[PDB]
RNA sequence: UGUAUUCAACGAGUUUAUAGCCUUGGCCGACAGGCCCGGGUAAUCUUUGAAAUUUCAUCGUGAUGGGGAUAGAUCAUUGCAA
């Protein structure tokens, strides 16, 4: 087992993203934005993977499974607390974003927040700190 | 008509707890009483460290100001009649005699 | 031969050997997704960790008959890490420890202490000291 | 610099290479395998855990931090 | 003032709810033991109170 | 009938729900601190101010917007009842106008009432460097 | 990083009102937290009271499972108000 077998496969794509075969499954799934080493262990423990592989050593069915695991959260019984788009603004449903919907949901959050002229939007709209740090000597680089 | 009597003495200086605490075993010796103790507890040290200055101004110099709490405990196997008695001799100021039962 | 006199680490992994082949612990459906503690970044490595975490704690039990679930979470925290400010120490998850208790007792290893906590069974010391002696 | 391009999983020249001349050497060390195979940490770390199996080498001292590995036979 | 409004904000608590009760001021009050005093006034009646400098 | 692109919306709920929606049903689809508020019982000052609106609202003409409702409130959240309400709000020197939109349920009327005037950085002055 | 393992000292703690301070134990909860019996005005109860470290695994020279700045969503606690 310790030998690469020849269907190993040193770059696979999944949502468009590039994810390193030679990684490890579990850190190897973290490329991919919105999933992170917790959310990507959960998700292969659900999907029945070995996590003693290497991302270019399984198949692309198990590929398959973990795309669905991460699509469908609650169909696997991870609950929601543990999902990055809880308790949605407009659909109020719970739900893993990733790639370039996080992309689309953090700028309708920006947008939302700039149109009606809150504090937070017009912060974020001028590059300032929005979390109430002080900006007299830290965050200088421009 | 036998109780343990609790005597428990509290006193910012030594001399005169000791003292005390003396004067009460040799009167309840004198009675051919069982005494037990005194007992001396950790000393308790209240400490408060203030700065100096009434200002800001200078080097930051602070004052470490302790107050010590001495506390014993006695006990005697006898009625309460006598250890009344026996605690009614005179007490010099700074000494808190308190007196119970078990 | 007790467990006093074998190593703590060979006893725990025996134990929780042990543990699991009885198949008396029912595993709540939450141990695959729960962290340790509120001070861990990632859940644990191993996969039988809820009966290391077990046997360790009945190994906790056995040696002192007075623990209750706050000072188990003393006992597994530690450190936590605060980014760009100092560590301070953190306690463990409750729940764990709770439910690791209820499970035990279920087994008559430990019972309720009259004085508060849990305690160790006559049937509790038999099955560790019996564990410790096939360490050999 | 270049970075080094270790392997996770071995090809067959290589592992024919490690049963071969990891026999003979005279310390055995995760990172000696490393260096010497062009072999990653865990994957050298297998490789010695698999020669242990065979018993084609001998564990001088074990430790979590430190592995030292020998030759069986001189 | 009018008696719902002069006086009526809340001081149950903080740095205004509590002064020296030596000098009245509201500021580096120790209240360790519950001496209640400004430091610079427990720094004058340290002796009197009977706390001691040993070192 | 009209045609909304863009229809509003709040976890799952049209606008026109959140009206009839009671308070009780109403906290749970807001965020934990506007139900931690709620939960512990609005004072008198907040009460007032939602029927000063309401009065304001019903001597509207229709057709029309509503007066000018100034307060010192800016600690008030906004809630679906006051949708389309103008408030003038204090912020330390003068009362600025806004006008209540959907999208700014469940925000403090402090968010819409900046308190101070952001910076535009002149040249430095004496003494700026050589520290 | 994840387990297993186990060694301090200086100190501080209540108006008892259903209860105010330090809080054990039990129950609920992933956590944050909540509820219920209670102890302590104290060498009496919290206090059976730390981490670095030790130990075994994973990681493998890759800004990488180093680093945790910035930011989004959401949940609790303090407080009249976050
Ligand atoms: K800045
Ligand atoms: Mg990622
Ligand atoms: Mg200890
Ligand atoms: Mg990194
Ligand atoms: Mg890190
Ligand atoms: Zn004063």
């Amino acid at each position: 087992s310790l030998v690469a077998n020849e269907e190993f496969q040193h770059i696979l794509r999944v949502q468009n993203t590039n994810v390193d075969g030679k990684q490890k499954i579990m850190f190897a799934m973290t490329s991919i934005k919105g999933i992170g080493r917790r959310f990507a262990n959960i998700a292969c423990k659900k999907a029945d993977i070995d996590m003693n592989k290497r991302a270019g050593e399984l198949s692309a069915a198990e590929l398959d499974s973990l795309m669905v695991v991460v699509a469908n959260p609650r169909q696997f019984k991870i609950p929601d607390w543990f999902l990055n788009r809880q308790k949605d603004y407009k659909d109020g449903k719970f739900s893993q974003v990733t790639s370039n919907a996080l992309d689309m949901k953090l700028r309708d959050d920006l947008e939302r927040l700039k149109k009606i002229r809150n504090h937070r939007g017009l912060r974020h709209y001028w590059g300032l700190r929005v979390r109430g740090q002080h900006t007299k000597t830290t965050g200088r680089r421009g | 008509q036998i109780h343990k009597i609790r005597i428990t003495l509290s006193s910012k200086n030594v001399k005169n707890l000791e003292k005390v605490c003396a004067d009460l075993v040799r009167g309840a010796k004198d009675k051919r009483l069982r005494v037990k103790g005194p007992v001396r507890m950790p000393t308790k040290v209240l400490n408060i460290t203030t700065r100096k200055s009434p200002c800001g101004e200078g080097t930051n110099t602070w004052d470490r100001f302790e107050l010590r709490v001495h506390k014993r405990v006695i006990d005697l196997f006898s009625s309460a009649d006598v250890v009344k008695q026996i605690t009614s001799i005179t007490i010099e100021p700074g000494v808190e005699v308190e007196v119970t039962i078990a | 031969r007790t467990v006093k006199d074998v190593s703590p680490h060979e006893f725990v992994k025996a134990y929780a050997a042990h543990l699991k082949r009885s198949g008396k612990m029912e595993l709540p459906e939450w141990t695959d997704i729960v962290k340790t503690g509120k001070l861990k970044e990632l859940a644990p490595y191993d996969p039988d960790w809820y009966y290391i975490r077990a046997a360790s704690m009945a190994r906790k039990i056995y040696l002192r008959g007075g623990l209750g679930v706050g000072g188990f979470r003393r006992i597994y925290g530690g450190n936590q890490r605060n980014g760009s400010r100092p560590r301070h120490f953190c306690k463990s998850s409750g729940s764990v420890a709770r439910n690791i208790l209820q499970q035990l007792q279920n087994m008559n290893i430990v019972d309720f202490d009259p004085k508060g906590g849990r305690r160790i069974t006559s049937n509790g010391q038999r099955d560790l000291d019996q564990v410790a002696g096939r360490i050999a | 610099k270049e970075k080094v391009n270790n392997m996770v999983l071995f090809d067959k020249a290589t592992y024919d290479k490690l049963l071969s001349e990891a026999p003979k050497y005279k310390l055995i060390t995760p990172s000696v395998l490393s260096d010497r195979l062009r072999i990653s940490g865990s994957l050298a770390r297998k490789a010695i855990r698999d020669l242990m199996a065979r018993g084609s080498i001998r564990m001088v001292s074990a430790h979590a931090s430190q592995q030292i590995y020998t030759r069986a036979t001189n | 003032g009018h008696s719902n409004i002069w006086n009526a904000h809340p001081k149950n608590y903080g740095p205004g709810s509590r002064t020296c009760r030596v000098c009245g001021n509201p500021h580096a009050i120790i209240r360790k033991y519950g001496l209640m005093c400004c430091r610079q006034c427990f720094r004058s009646n340290a002796k009197e109170i009977g706390f001691i400098k040993y070192r | 009938k009209k045609r909304t692109f863009k229809k509003f919306s709040y976890r799952g709920v049209d606008l026109d729900a959140l009206l009839d929606m009671s308070t009780d049903e109403l906290v749970k689809l807001f965020p934990a601190r506007p139900r931690r508020r709620f939960q512990r019982g609005l004072k008198r000052k907040p009460m007032a101010l939602i029927k000063k609106l309401r009065k304001a609202k019903r001597e509207a003409p229709p057709g029309e917007k509503p007066e000018v409702v100034r307060t010192h409130l800016r600690n008030m959240i906004i809630v679906p009842e006051m949708i389309g309400s103008v408030i003038g709000i204090y912020n330390g020197k003068t009362f600025n106008q806004i006008e209540v939109k959907p999208e700014m349920i469940s925000h403090y009327l402090a968010e819409f009432s900046i308190s101070y005037k952001p910076v535009k950085h002149g040249r430095p002055g004496i003494g700026a460097t050589h520290s």
